[PDB]
């Protein structure tokens, strides 16, 4: 009623290892360097 | 910019001025001591905070203080 | 003064002649400790009827290279 | 330029260096010194932040439940727990090779799982879980609760529900609710869960959310409770021929008082824990009506503080005016909280190695090791935080005129005596402890081991004889058969305690000797020293004779330059900075000591400890060198086995640690010049002078690098010791 | 007039001074409108290596 | 006995350790001659070793399960069961000599503060005065309690305290 599928580590591991770090670091890097108007 | 404050125990012996490597201190006329002088800090935007003024002051606990504050491109001494 | 000390300790407190008689199986020793609180266990069985601390400074090979055969010359 | 990040400090978001990034990460939770910070705004931000922390905690626990329930083998572990190992979670790493995955697949699983050295399995088996489904239900519930707390944290920032300032600083109404509700009602409800679920699951039954409304917890049921026949809940308890998860020798009692251990499971009885939570629930609920709320009978804390000034003026004003500094400041309350929580954490560790509560604990030994070590190190960090916030209190929130003549000014008046005597005891313990250890080493190195000082710790053995350990031949107060205490307690709660204290196989009151004397003195040296550094940093925070206006600089300032002989590391921050090293050392001693004593206990030869524990070569050869044989053989040119990851972590720790030395030994300006030549090189290089920095590169500032070096030192230290402990204990017994 | 006479031993009461609560010897007392007229020597030196300092009237006590 | 041990006279582990040490020592002794100074020193070691074991057995020492002597640090217990010569008498001896050293030093310091240059007589010891004071304090505790009871042991609050509070 809840069970994650058998293929779940294969997808969720590289997602949170490579994608979310990439989006996080890119977004944060744009945030850091922004100039105040 | 840093915060440089001159206090009234100053005897006006010009040691702090000759020790400043950036020319932020100068001697102004004053009527409170024997030498009739007193130091002043009119240009604390050029100060980098090296604290040679504190080392050169003879009177115990000092008549000049350098409080550290928000750095800038001149107060970091960056030449590039 | 240091060199003189080394040659003297080689002359008096060592087993240099017993080493010249048989260089293998007899290990070089040139220092002897005094029998006090228990440091006398530091005197090792260096071979040749002698007891002491094995030296690695290698003065014995130097002395044999110079031709020294007796403790008197040391 | 005048960049956006960060918005809390304008002077920080001004400079064109890379100092703004690090400092913006560092001053984010320093709410007291942002731009435009009032006091109401401060309290409200702290409130919402607390909600955030609660959300993270509950979400984390849901994560543990979910992974145990999905990838573990809790359904198979409950049939035989002196056997098949716990399973924490499963691995999917694409970097593995064939023998790696072939090796990690252990514990009955079908892939790369790793063993759970956390003690969650025993906890959940004792409290009454039996299947996976219950664990999943718990995980969903806790995730939901975490979402609720996150939403509430968002709620109380919205401008209609923001509590005003005076809703905070309401001492008397917060303690009645905390003491009565938060402690008492929670404890009472936990008694409810023990009685209704945990006991009948330990009798053999499935009391679930289904049919708990139609099952008698005791076969009489609320007749004796309303009659006053309460001892009828304790008749015929569980027989000592009990088997835990079945009905064999099952009793009927629900509230006993036995003491001792379970004879088959080596834990405390569940009925005693029901009775205990019930009793202290009553105590806390009764204690929650002390103070005054919008009613009559309560107390005022200010009156209580005012009236306790002693006559003859041995204290000047006593506690006059403290209530306006405990209430008005946050660092004072935080200091008290960290002190209490740290001491309680230590107490948790000290009781949970000796009196194990959970079923089939203390037969999983790695669980014992990791739990005790974990809580000890946590306690250390918490106590250091307590003294640090003491120093911040003195610098930021102390006011002399409000505190004229109370005990708080008296402590500042005679502080040189305190620092002097802490220095004295530190010196005394240091000289004599190190001297005795060196003397024993010299005697052992020469051929004479009988010529060494072995003082017998007769005080602690006197105490152990006082508790009932009938081995030292002292015969008094619990070991003597004709004492008053022995005879009075004999009929109901002693005979379990005596059988549990005369067993030489459990951890309860281990036999002690001269090595324990020496190590306990080493521990006392650690405590007095660390207290010296911290207390000195706290009390000399207002000012010293080297500098009598240290209060004008704040807590963490670098130095005062080369003048007056040069003043490096003069801030209170740097005093705490020095104290952290001592904390790490002292916990190192207590944990080395505990670990080796229990290794020699679990292996079988206490003689090895009682002989080799009295000289430092014994430690170096018989603990660090002998027990690291299966660790560093985690991988070799011949193969690898389960504890390869530990044997890689074990080097990882050293690497971090050695990098930690760099930020400590080599101070700044050298790196400034090096970075400047780098700037020249990147500026004049053709085909790479098309990419510039936006913020100029500078070296790390003086204060920061201390923190960074300490971070590396601590992290490497922790990883190295954790690797050694888990790998050694689970390699032998695991 | 204004101060204790030279050669006398005084006791410092200015707290921030390194020689607080100690004994020094007076050299000269300025008679003009200076804010700190009393010149006191000391037999030991502070951290900066100076052994002489000015002080106010109320911060020294003839003792 | 005293916290679950036995005296070394009937302690089995004591004699085993004694035999073991003699065994290793004779093992070292075997390979030399009967007149050699190695054998002389080895037999000296045998004599000192056996004498040491006899001396430790004679003094009524107490051995655990390792056969090693254990000291008892408790006034009532050691004075009751005859062990005053392992902690109690040593602590009073040490306190005597340590207070002696401290008192002699302090008397020197006060003796040299009264000169025209206290630093020179600190860096260059006044040897006649130092030997004189080195004798004059063999009974220090009496002079110490007199200095205490007259109130000259302690300076008053003219000590320099940190500024500010
Ligand atoms: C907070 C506790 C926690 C922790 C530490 C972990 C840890 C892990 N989970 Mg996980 N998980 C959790 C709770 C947790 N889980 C919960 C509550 C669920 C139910 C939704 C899941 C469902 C889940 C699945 C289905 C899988 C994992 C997997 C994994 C492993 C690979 C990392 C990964 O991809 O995670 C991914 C984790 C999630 C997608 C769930 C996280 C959901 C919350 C809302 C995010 C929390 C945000 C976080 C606090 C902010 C930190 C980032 C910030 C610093 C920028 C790793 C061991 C993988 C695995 O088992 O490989 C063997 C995998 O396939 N998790
Ligand atoms: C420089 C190298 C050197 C070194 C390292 C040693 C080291 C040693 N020698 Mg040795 N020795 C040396 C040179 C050296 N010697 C030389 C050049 C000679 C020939 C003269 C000797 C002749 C010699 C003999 C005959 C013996 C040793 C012995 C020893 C051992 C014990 C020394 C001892 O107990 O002192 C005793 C301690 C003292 C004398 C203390 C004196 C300290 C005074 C009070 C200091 C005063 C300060 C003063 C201002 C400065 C000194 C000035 C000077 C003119 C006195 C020791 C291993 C003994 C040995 O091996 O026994 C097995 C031994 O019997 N040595
Ligand atoms: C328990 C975890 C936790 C919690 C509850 C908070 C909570 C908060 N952080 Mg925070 N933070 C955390 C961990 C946490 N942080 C960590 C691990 C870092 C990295 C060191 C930061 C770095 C950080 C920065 C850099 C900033 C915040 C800010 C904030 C505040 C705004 C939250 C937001 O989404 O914007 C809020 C009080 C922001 C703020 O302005 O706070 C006043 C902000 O600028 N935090
Ligand atoms: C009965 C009503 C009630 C209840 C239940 C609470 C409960 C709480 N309040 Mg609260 N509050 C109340 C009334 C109440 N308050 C009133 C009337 C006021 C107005 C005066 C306040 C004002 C107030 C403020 C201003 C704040 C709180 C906060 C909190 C939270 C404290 C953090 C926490 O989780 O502690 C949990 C603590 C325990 C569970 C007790 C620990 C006991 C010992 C130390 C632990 C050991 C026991 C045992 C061994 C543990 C077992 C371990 C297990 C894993 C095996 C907590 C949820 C704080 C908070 O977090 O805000 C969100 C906060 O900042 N409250
Ligand atoms: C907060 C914890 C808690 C909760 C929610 C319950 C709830 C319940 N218990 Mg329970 N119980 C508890 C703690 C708790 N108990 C403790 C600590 C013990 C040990 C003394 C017991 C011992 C116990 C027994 C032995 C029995 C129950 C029973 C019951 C059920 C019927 C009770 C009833 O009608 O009350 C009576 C109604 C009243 C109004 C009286 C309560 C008045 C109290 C004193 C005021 C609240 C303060 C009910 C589900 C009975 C049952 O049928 O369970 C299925 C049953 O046989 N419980
Ligand atoms: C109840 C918990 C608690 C709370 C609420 C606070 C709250 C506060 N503390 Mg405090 N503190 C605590 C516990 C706590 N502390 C403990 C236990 C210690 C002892 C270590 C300290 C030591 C301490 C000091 C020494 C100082 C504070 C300061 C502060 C204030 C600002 C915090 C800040 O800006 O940090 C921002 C936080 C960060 C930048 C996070 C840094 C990350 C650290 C280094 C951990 C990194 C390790 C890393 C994650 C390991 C990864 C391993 C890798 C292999 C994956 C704030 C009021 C400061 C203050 O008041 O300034 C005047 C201050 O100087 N505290
Ligand atoms: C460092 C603290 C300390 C501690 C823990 C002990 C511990 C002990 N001492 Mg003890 N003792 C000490 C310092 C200490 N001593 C010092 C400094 C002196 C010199 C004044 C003595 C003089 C002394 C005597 C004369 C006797 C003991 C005895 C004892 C034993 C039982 C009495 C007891 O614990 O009283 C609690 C102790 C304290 C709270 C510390 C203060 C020290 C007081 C003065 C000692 C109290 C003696 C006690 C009243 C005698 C009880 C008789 C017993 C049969 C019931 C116990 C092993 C008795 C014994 O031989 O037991 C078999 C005994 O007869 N002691
Ligand atoms: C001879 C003068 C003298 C006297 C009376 C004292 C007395 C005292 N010292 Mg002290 N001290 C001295 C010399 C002296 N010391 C020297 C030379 C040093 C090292 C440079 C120290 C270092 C020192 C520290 C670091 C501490 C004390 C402390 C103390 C107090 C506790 C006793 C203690 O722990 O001693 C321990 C003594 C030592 C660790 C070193 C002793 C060194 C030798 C043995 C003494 C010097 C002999 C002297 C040169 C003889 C000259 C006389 C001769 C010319 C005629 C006590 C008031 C402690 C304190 O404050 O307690 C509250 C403390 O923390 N002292
Ligand atoms: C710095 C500072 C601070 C802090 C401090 C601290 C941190 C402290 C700590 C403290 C502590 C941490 C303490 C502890 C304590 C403890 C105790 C005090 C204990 C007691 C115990 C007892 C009393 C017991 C008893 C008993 C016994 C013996 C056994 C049997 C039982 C009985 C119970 C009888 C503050 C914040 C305030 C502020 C100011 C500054
Ligand atoms: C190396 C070194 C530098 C130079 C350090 C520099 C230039 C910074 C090096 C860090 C690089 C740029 C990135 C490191 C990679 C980390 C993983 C970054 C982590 C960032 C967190 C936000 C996660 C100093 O400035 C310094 C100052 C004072 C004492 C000692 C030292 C010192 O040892
Ligand atoms: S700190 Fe340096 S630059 Fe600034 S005033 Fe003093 S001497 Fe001049
Ligand atoms: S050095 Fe000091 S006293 Fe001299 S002029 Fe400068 S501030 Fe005044």
């Amino acid at each position: 009623p809840f069970v994650p599928p058998s293929w779940a580590p294969s997808v969720f591991v590289p997602l949170t290892g490579l994608v979310l770090p990439a989006i996080a670091m890119a977004t944060l890097f744009v945030y850091i360097e922004k100039e105040a108007p | 910019a840093h915060i440089v404050k001159i206090y009234d125990t100053c005897i006006g012996c010009t040691q702090c001025v000759r020790a400043c490597p950036l020319d932020v201190l100068e001697m102004v006329p004053w009527d409170g001591c024997k030498a009739s002088q007193m130091a002043s800090a009119p240009r604390t935007e050029d100060c980098v905070g090296c604290k040679r003024c504190e080392t050169a002051c003879p009177t115990d606990f000092l008549s000049v203080r350098v409080y550290l504050g928000s750095e800038s491109t001149r107060s970091m001494g960056l030449s590039y | 003064i240091w060199l003189s000390g080394m040659y003297f300790h080689g002359a008096r407190f060592s087993n240099y002649e017993a080493w010249l008689s048989d260089p293998t199986h007899i290990k070089p020793s040139a220092q002897v400790v005094w029998p006090i609180v228990g440091q006398e266990i530091l005197n090792g069985d260096v071979g040749g009827g002698f007891q002491g601390i094995q030296i690695t400074s290698g003065f014995f090979q130097l002395w044999r290279a110079s031709g020294i055969t007796s403790e008197l010359q040391l | 330029a005048t960049k956006l990040f960060p918005k809390f400090s304008q002077g920080l978001a001004q400079d064109p260096t890379t100092r703004r990034i690090w400092y913006g990460l560092a001053m984010a939770h320093d709410f007291e010194s942002h731009d435009g910070m009032t006091e109401e705004n401060l309290y409200q931000k702290i409130f919402a932040s607390h909600f955030g922390q609660l959300s993270i905690i509950f979400l984390w626990t849901s994560g543990n439940l979910f992974h145990v329930a999905w990838q573990g083998n809790f359904e198979q572990w409950v049939t035989d727990p002196v056997h098949i190992r716990p399973i924490a979670h499963a691995i999917w790493d694409p970097h593995f090779g064939q023998p790696a995955v072939e090796a990690f697949t252990r514990g009955g699983a079908s892939g790369p799982v790793n063993i759970s050295t956390s003690g969650v399995y025993q906890w959940w088996y004792t409290i009454g879980m039996r299947t996976n489904q219950d664990l999943y239900v718990g995980s969903v519930f806790l995730a939901l609760v975490s979402a609720i707390f996150l939403f509430a944290g968002w709620l109380h920032l919205q401008p209609n529900f923001q509590p005003s300032l005076s809703w905070f600083k309401d001492a008397e109404s917060r303690l009645n609710h905390h003491l009565s509700g938060l402690f008492g009602v929670s404890s009472l409800a936990w008694t409810g869960h023990l009685v209704h679920v945990a006991i009948p699951e330990s009798r053999g039954q499935h009391v679930g959310w289904d049919n708990f409304l139609s099952v008698l917890p005791h076969p009489q049921g609320l007749t004796p409770f309303f009659t006053g026949n309460w001892a009828a809940y304790a008749q015929s308890p569980d027989t000592a021929s009990h088997v835990f998860g079945t009905a064999q020798g099952s009793g009927q009692a629900i509230l006993t008082f036995l003491g001792g251990f379970h004879p088959q499971t080596q834990s405390l009885w569940l009925t005693d824990m029901a009775h205990h939570h019930l009793a202290i629930a009553v105590i806390f609920i009764v204690a929650g009506h002390m103070y005054r709320t919008n009613f009559g009978i309560g107390h005022r804390m200010q009156a209580i503080l005012e009236a306790h000034t002693p006559p003859s003026g041995s204290l000047g004003a006593g506690h006059k005016g403290l209530f306006d500094t405990v209430n008005n400041s946050l660092h004072f309350q935080l200091g008290l909280a960290l002190a209490s929580v740290g001491t309680i954490t230590s107490l948790v560790a000290q009781h949970m190695y000796s009196l194990p509560p959970y079923a089939f604990q203390a037969i999983d030994f790695t669980t014992q090791a990791a739990l005790y070590t974990h809580h000890q190190y946590i306690a250390g960090f918490i106590m250091c935080g307590a003294f640090a916030h003491g120093a911040i209190f003195f610098i930021r929130d102390y006011d002399p005129e409000q505190n004229k003549g109370n005990v708080l000014a008296r402590m500042l008046d005679h502080k040189e005596a305190l620092i002097s005597h802490l220095s004295w005891v530190s010196l005394f313990l240091g000289f004599h402890t190190l001297g005795l250890y060196v003397h024993n080493d010299v005697m052992q190195a020469f051929g004479t081991p009988e010529k060494q000082i072995l003082i017998e710790p007769v005080f602690a053995q006197w105490i152990q004889a006082a508790h009932g350990k009938a081995l030292y031949g002292f015969d008094f107060l619990l070991s003597s058969k004709t004492s008053a205490a022995f005879a009075n307690g004999q009929s109901l709660w002693l005979p379990g305690w005596l059988d549990a204290i005369n067993n030489n196989q459990n951890s309860l009151f281990l036999t002690i000797g001269p090595g324990d004397f020496l190590v306990h003195h080493a521990i006392a040296l650690g405590l007095h020293t660390t207290t010296l550094i911290l207390v000195k940093g706290a009390l000399d925070a207002r000012g010293s004779k080297l500098m009598p206006d240290k209060k004008d600089f704040g807590y963490s300032f670098p130095c005062d330059g080369p003048g007056r002989g040069g003043t490096c590391d003069i801030s209170a921050y740097d005093a705490f900075y020095l104290a952290v090293f001592w904390m790490l050392n002292t916990i190192g001693w207590v944990t080395f000591y505990w670990h080796w004593k229990h290794l020699t206990l679990w292996q079988g030869n206490v003689a090895q400890f009682d002989e080799s524990s009295t000289y430092l070569m014994g430690w170096l050869r018989d603990y660090l060198w002998l027990n690291s044989s299966q660790l560093i053989n985690g991988y070799n040119p011949f193969g690898m086995n389960s504890l390869s990851v530990w044997a890689w972590t074990f080097l990882f720790g050293h690497l971090i640690y050695a990098t930690g030395f760099m930020f400590l030994i080599s101070w700044r300006g050298y790196w400034q010049e090096l970075i400047e030549t780098l700037v020249w090189a990147h500026e004049k290089t053709p085909l790479a002078n098309l990419v510039y920095w936006k913020d100029k590169p500078v070296a790390l500032s003086i204060v920061q690098a201390r923190l960074v070096g300490l971070a590396h030192f601590s992290v490497g230290y922790i990883f190295t010791y954790a690797a050694f402990l888990i790998a050694s204990t689970s390699g032998r017994f695991g | 007039e204004v101060g204790p006479k030279r050669g006398s031993l005084v006791k410092i009461l200015r707290p921030e001074s390194y020689w607080f609560n100690q004994v020094g010897k007076v050299v000269s007392v300025d008679q003009s409108g200076v804010r700190y007229p009393v010149v006191v020597r000391f037999e030991n030196q502070n951290y900066a290596g100076v052994t002489t300092n000015n002080y106010a009237l109320d911060e020294v006590v003839a003792a | 006995d005293i916290a679950g041990l036995t005296p070394c006279s009937e302690s089995k582990a004591y004699a085993k350790l004694e035999k073991k040490e003699l065994k290793t020592l004779e093992k070292r002794l075997k390979q030399y001659e009967a007149d050699s100074a190695p054998a002389v020193a080895l037999k000296a070691t045998m004599e000192r070793t056996k004498a040491r074991f006899a001396n430790y057995a004679k003094a009524g020492l107490l051995c655990g399960n390792d056969g090693l002597p254990h000291l008892i640090a408790d006034p009532g217990l050691a004075l009751k069961y005859g062990h005053a010569g392992e902690v109690f008498i040593p602590t009073f001896g040490f306190l005597y000599v340590a207070g002696y050293i401290g008192y002699v030093g302090r008397q020197y310091l006060i003796a040299v503060k009264g000169e025209a240059k206290p630093t020179d007589k600190e860096i260059i010891i006044d040897v006649p005065l130092a030997t004189k004071l080195a004798w004059q304090g063999a009974g220090w505790p009496l002079a110490a309690v007199q200095e205490l009871q007259r109130g000259t042991l302690l300076e008053k609050e003219e000590n320099i305290t940190v500024s500010p509070r």
